[PDB]
């Protein structure tokens, strides 16, 4: 009975976490892409200015 | 943030060890990438680049387009694979406990007259006893298997 009761809370927490984990991955990838694209444009402009 | 409860949240089966390890590694990697990267756009020093460049009106034009908008590798919340599965998982694993665990001290609630329980009462509650004794007599086994070890036979010799 203790094991069966503990499974109900665990399954309910594990179900909610799966939806959050998928959202967190998408949000981290978007931020990482935007930061990488902005740093590339800044580095390219700086390198061209420094050479000139 | 369940640390010790998320390692033992599964049943007796070791099949969910691969799925739990993959989910933890993905969450840690995503959090680390956001903290290692800068939480801002870009500096874009146009003040020192427009006057240092050889060709006229080239830094000024690049600066203006990089500070507007551009594409990024992102998605939308249309492909809700994990959200649709969450309802189904709760409805088969978490809802099963509401009728299995809930159905499972009635033994002590019914009191115990073992010093005065009748063999007719056991025959009435169990016809299996009567059938086992009847077939055990018909085949001829007057022995009782496993009686002598816990109960002394008290033969003279």
């Amino acid at each position: 009975r203790i094991d069966s009761v503990s499974q109900l809370q665990n399954v309910a927490e594990t179900t909610k976490v799966l939806f959050d984990v998928s959202k967190e991955t998408v949000e981290l990838e978007s931020e990482a892409f935007e930061l990488k694209q902005k740093v590339e444009l800044a580095h390219e402009a700086k390198a061209v200015l420094d050479s000139w | 943030l369940d640390w010790a409860k998320v390692i033992s949240s599964l049943r007796i089966t070791g099949s969910t060890a691969t799925q739990l390890s993959s989910f933890k590694k993905r969450n840690d990697e995503a959090r680390r990438q956001l903290l290692e990267l800068q939480s801002q756009p870009t500096e874009v020093d146009f003040s020192h680049y427009r006057s240092v460049l050889k060709n006229t009106s080239v830094i000024d034009k690049i600066e203006s387009y990089v500070k507007q908008y551009k594409p990024v590798k992102i998605d939308a919340s249309k492909q809700l694979q994990v959200i649709e599965s969450f309802e189904k998982h709760a409805m088969t694993n978490a809802k099963e406990t509401e009728s299995l665990v809930s159905k499972e001290l009635d033994n002590i609630q019914s009191a115990r007259p073992f010093d005065e329980l009748t063999v007719d009462d056991l025959t009435k509650i169990k016809p299996e006893i009567d059938a086992k004794v009847e077939e055990m007599v018909k085949k001829g086994k007057w022995d009782v298997p496993g009686y002598k070890d816990r109960f002394g036979n008290l033969n003279v010799m």
